[PDB]
């Protein structure tokens, strides 16, 4: 059998742009960016809560025709 | 009618299959996984494999 | 967020407080505890006619609430030098280290 | 037009060590990783399944 | 096969046939498959990289070709160590100001 | 240097008027087998990624529950209802 | 890795070997995307 | 105009850039057979070989301003279009017959899969008509290529070298009984000497 | 020939194989259901 199991990049992938490296500070940024946004709005969402929990939580229950929910006692 | 022409014994594809093939899948199945789970199953159980009952158990009603 | 939201704030001294009150309790009055879950277990006992559990609740609280007020003058001395390697403990932002076990079951043997 | 037929050379081969070691390591890495995607399905079969219901329960 | 199955598949094929390729080869269509292959293949073979063959004299080679995975780890790194350090500050804002409001 | 002269002949002049008629069985029948190879195979390879996190993180995808609270009404036999939304989070780690 | 499934597939496979080398790359590609989406959305 | 100056810039870059290396592109898909011509560019190196096949679109078909071109680039620019139709027209014959390669390799793969000897479910002793039929069709098809080709004797030993494999194959795997005389009656002629 | 940065290209690639492996496999979060009955009890 042949050894082929290898950890190196493949000079496939391996070529640069025409004006140095390939673009890697600027998709960076970009990621950084979102991560940054993502996380705040989990953050803010996460900590800012609490459960109330007193007779003005509760409101009447209804079908999806809109009409009150009641079942009888068959 | 298809004819088969076949040294079962002696055939690279025979008995030496059975007992080349179950030898060689194994190989890093056991040698690996085996002290792996180990160490994945016991690094939990420093102290033991205790169950703290969260639910009374012992009692039984009356 | 999937974790729940907190229903009552506890401060960090009350939170430890209760903490070791609780982990004292289980010992101390483990029997009303026990018989309290066994009445509330019960379809009747816990949903339909919660009231049939009513007094055996209440037996349970008191207890707790005898642990929650420690009387003896060893038990006030042993609480509070656990609530104060908890208070250290909790409040050590850096590398934890030591553990606060040796307090606890000095004040649980009190 | 009758189409013609051989006979597959490994049903007539006598067994050679040549045999035996190459497809020994090919089998290994052959265990290695339908063991591993095995695990995964199989984590993923059981993962899968519903809980119990009660006895002589409809829906 | 049969004769008349051989009809019918015959036909089967000529339309399938007939409408992949109108499908592939019509103006729009063709256009935007056309496109699509190509910003495919600008983002496979050509995705944001750190590892790449250096073909220049160091003379030739810019700075930033010689700093940017310092520079990818410092940011991504940083943003990290500040996410943890904001999720800090929002707890202890969170528990002061319920605190402060009631208990 | 290798010596592509010939085929940098090949390619300096190839005709622009020759084309072949392609059976359309023949091309259809290897492209339904691509097909086969592709819902069959990679199929089950794009549902595992698509849907184990699925499996395993499902609270992520359910935002939104309800809730409800539930009184008798003795004199017609009936059960009155009050709903209540809930953010769907974990509950008894 | 990618490449030796690939390659072991068309080498012991007859009906596997229809698949063009384009074929081969287009699921080379559909798979990079998958494990990407696949290693950023286990940490969301 | 600006929005027109980048147009105009964009398209004398790219256009001019890739007609430099069109003749490379056009040399390694010769290179290579019929089976995957753009082998070589999905494997190795893609030596600005997608480039080429998008870049070709734009060239036929975007608009040209000629106020923003000078006259040896304009010049310049209508030979690199040239050229870069030039490559559409290639690609578009080596895809054809690329196509009908891979005809005649499903027809061979189908009698392959009829003679494996794993094929304990599908086992067939005489050959239908269907894929007589096809066979036939298909050689008359590939004479009348290599006919086609008489004018271009590098397309032509190519052609027969690479197709003509999978003619000689199915060939090889029947016997020569039946309608076997009447289904390679074209093959018989020349093709069948040079595969021995 | 020379490759820019090539230990960390291998890092990475070796870290992205473990993180997929680790995620598709579950290998370390383990199920201990089927444990249970072989287990001591505590309280
Ligand atoms: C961000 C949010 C918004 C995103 C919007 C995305 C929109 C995409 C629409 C695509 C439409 C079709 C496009 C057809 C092609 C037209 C353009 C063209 O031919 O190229 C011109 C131009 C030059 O091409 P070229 O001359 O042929 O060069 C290549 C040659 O080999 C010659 O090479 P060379 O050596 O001469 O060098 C030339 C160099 C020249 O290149 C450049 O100059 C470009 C450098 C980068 C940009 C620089 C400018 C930055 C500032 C821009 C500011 C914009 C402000 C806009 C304001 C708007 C206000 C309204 O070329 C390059 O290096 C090419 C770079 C390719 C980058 C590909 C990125 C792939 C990965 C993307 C996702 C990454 C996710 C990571 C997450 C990881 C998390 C852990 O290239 C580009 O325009 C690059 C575009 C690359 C991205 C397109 C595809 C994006 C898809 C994203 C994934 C979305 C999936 C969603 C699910 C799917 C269903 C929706
Ligand atoms: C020819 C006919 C053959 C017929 C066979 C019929 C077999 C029927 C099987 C029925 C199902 C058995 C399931 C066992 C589950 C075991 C785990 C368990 O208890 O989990 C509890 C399970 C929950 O699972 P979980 O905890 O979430 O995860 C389980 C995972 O396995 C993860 O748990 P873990 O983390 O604890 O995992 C332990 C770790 C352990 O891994 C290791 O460390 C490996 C160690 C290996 C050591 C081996 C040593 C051998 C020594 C060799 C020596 C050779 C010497 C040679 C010398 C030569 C001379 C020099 O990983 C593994 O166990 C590896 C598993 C992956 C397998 C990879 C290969 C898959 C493809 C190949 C399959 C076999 C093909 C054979 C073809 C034969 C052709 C002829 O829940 C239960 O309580 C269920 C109990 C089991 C019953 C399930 C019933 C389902 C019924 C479905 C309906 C249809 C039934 C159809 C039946 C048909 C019958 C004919
Ligand atoms: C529970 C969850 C759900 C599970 C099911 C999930 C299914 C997902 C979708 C699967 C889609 C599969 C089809 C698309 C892939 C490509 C197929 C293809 O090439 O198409 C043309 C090709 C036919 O080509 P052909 O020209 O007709 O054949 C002549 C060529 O020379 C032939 O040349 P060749 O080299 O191309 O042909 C080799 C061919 C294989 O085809 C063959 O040539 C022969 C197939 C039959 C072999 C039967 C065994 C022969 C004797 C061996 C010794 C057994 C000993 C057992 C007893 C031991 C006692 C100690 O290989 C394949 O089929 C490739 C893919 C195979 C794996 C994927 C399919 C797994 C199906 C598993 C369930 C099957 C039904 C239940 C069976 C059990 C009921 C109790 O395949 C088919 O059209 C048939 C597809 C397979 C049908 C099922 C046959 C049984 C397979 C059992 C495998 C068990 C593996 C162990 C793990 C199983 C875990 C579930
Ligand atoms: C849900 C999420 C969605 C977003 C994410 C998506 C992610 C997945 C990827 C999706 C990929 C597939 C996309 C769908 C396929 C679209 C096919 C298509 O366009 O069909 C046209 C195509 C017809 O065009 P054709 O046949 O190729 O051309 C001949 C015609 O006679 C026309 O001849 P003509 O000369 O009269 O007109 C030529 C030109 C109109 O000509 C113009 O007026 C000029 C257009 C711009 C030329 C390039 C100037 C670049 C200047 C530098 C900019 C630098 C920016 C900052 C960065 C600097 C540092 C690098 O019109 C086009 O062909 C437009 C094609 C699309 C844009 C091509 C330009 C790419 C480069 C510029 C954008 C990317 C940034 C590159 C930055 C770096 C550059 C180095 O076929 C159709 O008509 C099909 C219609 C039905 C299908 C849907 C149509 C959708 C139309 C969308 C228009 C979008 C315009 C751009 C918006 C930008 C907003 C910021
Ligand atoms: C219609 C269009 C056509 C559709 C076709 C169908 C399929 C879809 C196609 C869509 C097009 C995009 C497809 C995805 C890209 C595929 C790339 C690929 O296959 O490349 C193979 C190719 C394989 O090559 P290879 O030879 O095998 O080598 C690979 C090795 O891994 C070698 O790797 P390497 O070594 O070069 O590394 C790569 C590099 C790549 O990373 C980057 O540079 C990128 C960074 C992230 C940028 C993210 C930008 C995202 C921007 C998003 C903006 C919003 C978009 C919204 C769009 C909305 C719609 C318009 O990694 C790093 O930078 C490593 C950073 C590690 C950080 C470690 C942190 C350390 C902290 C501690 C500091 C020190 C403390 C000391 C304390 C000491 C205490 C004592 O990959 C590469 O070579 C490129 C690198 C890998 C890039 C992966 C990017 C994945 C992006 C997925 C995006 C999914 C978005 C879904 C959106 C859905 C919306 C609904
Ligand atoms: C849930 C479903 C589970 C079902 C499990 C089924 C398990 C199937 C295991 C199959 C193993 C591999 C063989 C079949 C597939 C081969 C695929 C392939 O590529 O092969 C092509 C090749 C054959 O094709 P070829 O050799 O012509 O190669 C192709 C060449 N060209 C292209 C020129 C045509 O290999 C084979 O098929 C070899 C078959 C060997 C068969 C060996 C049978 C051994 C039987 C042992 C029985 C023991 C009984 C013991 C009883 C004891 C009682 C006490
Ligand atoms: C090596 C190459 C091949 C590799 C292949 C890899 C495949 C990967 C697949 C990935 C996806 C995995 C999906 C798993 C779904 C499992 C569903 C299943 O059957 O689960 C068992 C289920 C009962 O489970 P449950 O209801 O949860 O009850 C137990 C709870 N404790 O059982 C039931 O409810 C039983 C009814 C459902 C199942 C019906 C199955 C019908 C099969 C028909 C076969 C027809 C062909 C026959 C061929 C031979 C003919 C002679």
């Amino acid at each position: 059998a042949r050894l082929w199991w290898t950890l190196d990049p493949s000079k496939y992938y391996l070529k640069q742009i025409s004006s140095g490296g390939r673009n890697e500070i600027l998709f960076t940024v970009l990621g950084v960016t979102a991560a940054y946004w993502y996380f705040g709005n989990k953050r803010c969402e996460h900590y800012w809560r609490r459960q109330i929990d007193n007779c003005q939580s509760w409101s009447r229950a209804q079908n999806i025709n809109g009409n009150n929910l009641t079942v009888k006692q068959y | 009618m298809r004819r088969i022409f076949w040294n079962f014994k002696t055939a690279f594809v025979g008995l030496p299959m059975f007992s080349l093939a179950p030898k060689n899948i194994l190989v890093y199945p056991i040698v690996v996984g085996v002290p792996l789970y180990t160490f994945i199953v016991l690094q939990n159980s420093v102290r033991g494999f205790a169950y703290f009952d969260e639910y009374d158990s012992d009692v039984k009603e009356n | 967020s999937i974790l729940p939201p907190l229903q009552y704030t506890y401060s960090n001294e009350e939170s430890l407080e209760l903490l070791i009150h609780s982990i004292k309790g289980n010992k101390d009055c483990n029997s009303e505890r026990k018989a309290f879950n066994l009445c509330r277990s019960t379809v009747l006992g816990k949903h339909v006619e919660p009231e049939k559990c009513l007094d055996k609740a209440l037996v349970f609280v008191n207890c707790f609430q005898k642990v929650r007020r420690d009387e003896s003058a060893a038990c006030q001395s042993a609480f509070n030098s656990t609530l104060e390697c908890g208070k250290k403990y909790s409040e050590s932002t850096i590398s934890l280290g030591s553990s606060c076990q040796s307090q606890l079951d000095a004040y649980l043997n009190c | 037009m009758r189409t013609k037929l051989y006979n597959a050379a490994y049903f007539l081969l006598n067994n050679n060590e040549s045999f035996g070691h190459s497809f020994g390591i090919r089998l290994k890495i052959v265990g290695l990783n339908t063991w591993i995607v095995g695990y995964a399905v199989s984590r993923y079969y059981f993962s899968s399944l519903r809980v119990k219901a009660a006895q002589d329960e409809r829906f | 096969m049969n004769h008349s199955c051989q009809k019918v598949f015959e036909g089967f094929v000529s339309a399938l046939y007939d409408t992949s390729y109108f499908f592939r080869n019509f103006g729009p269509f063709k256009a935007t498959i056309h496109y699509a292959t190509y910003a495919n293949y600008l983002a496979q073979n050509w995705a944001p990289r750190v590892s790449y063959i250096e073909t220049s004299t160091p003379a030739y080679t810019l700075a930033k070709n010689k700093y940017a995975v310092y520079i990818v780890y410092g940011l991504i790194g940083g943003a990290l160590i500040h996410n943890y350090m904001l999720d800090n500050k929002a707890a202890q804002k969170s528990q002061q100001y319920y605190l402060k409001h009631r208990d | 240097m290798l010596d592509d002269t010939k085929y940098i002949q090949m390619a300096q002049k190839f005709p622009r008027n020759v084309s072949v008629q392609l059976n359309k069985k023949l091309f259809v029948t290897r492209t339904w087998f691509r097909n086969y190879y592709f819902v069959g195979v990679f199929g089950i390879f794009a549902y595992f990624i698509y849907n184990q996190p699925k499996i395993f993180a499902p609270f992520s995808g359910y935002p939104t529950t309800v809730a409800y609270k539930a009184q008798p009404d003795f004199l017609n036999d009936q059960v009155i209802f009050y709903s209540q939304q809930r953010q769907n989070t974990l509950k008894n780690f | 890795m990618f490449k030796e499934l690939i390659h072991i597939f068309r080498t012991y496979y007859i009906t596997f070997r229809y698949l063009k080398k384009s074929n081969i790359n287009f699921l080379k590609n559909l798979s990079y995307t998958l494990i990407a989406y696949y290693l950023i959305i286990n940490f969301q | 105009s600006l929005v027109s100056l980048f147009k105009n810039t964009f398209l004398k870059s790219r256009v001019i850039g890739l007609s430099f290396q069109a003749q490379r592109v056009m040399a390694q898909m010769a290179k290579t057979d019929f089976e995957n011509p753009d082998e070589h560019f999905l494997l190795n190196d893609a030596m600005k070989y997608n480039e080429l096949v998008f870049y070709g679109r734009l060239a036929e078909n975007w608009s040209i301003n000629p106020e923003l071109f000078g006259k040896a680039e304009l010049a310049k620019y209508n030979e690199a279009k040239q050229t870069l139709i030039d490559f559409n027209q290639y690609h578009a014959l080596v895809q054809n017959l690329h196509e009908f390669y891979w005809e005649l390799k499903t027809i061979y793969l189908e009698l392959s899969r009829g003679v494996a000897t794993s094929n304990f479910h599908n086992k067939r002793e005489v050959t239908h008509s269907i894929i007589e039929s096809d066979i036939k069709n298909s050689i008359h098809k590939y004479i009348q290529l290599i006919d086609d080709l008489k004018d271009y004797p590098e397309w032509q030993h190519k052609v027969r070298e690479e197709i003509g494999y999978y003619a000689h194959m199915i060939y090889t795997s029947v016997n020569h009984d039946g309608n076997f005389p009447e289904i390679f009656k074209e093959f018989n002629k020349v093709d069948s000497l040079y595969y021995f | 020939l020379p490759i820019r940065n090539i230990q960390f290209a291998r890092y990475h690639y070796l870290a992205a194989v473990t993180v997929f492996t680790y995620f598709a496999t579950r290998c370390c979060l383990l199920d201990y259901k089927k444990y249970y009955p072989l287990a001591s009890v505590k309280k």
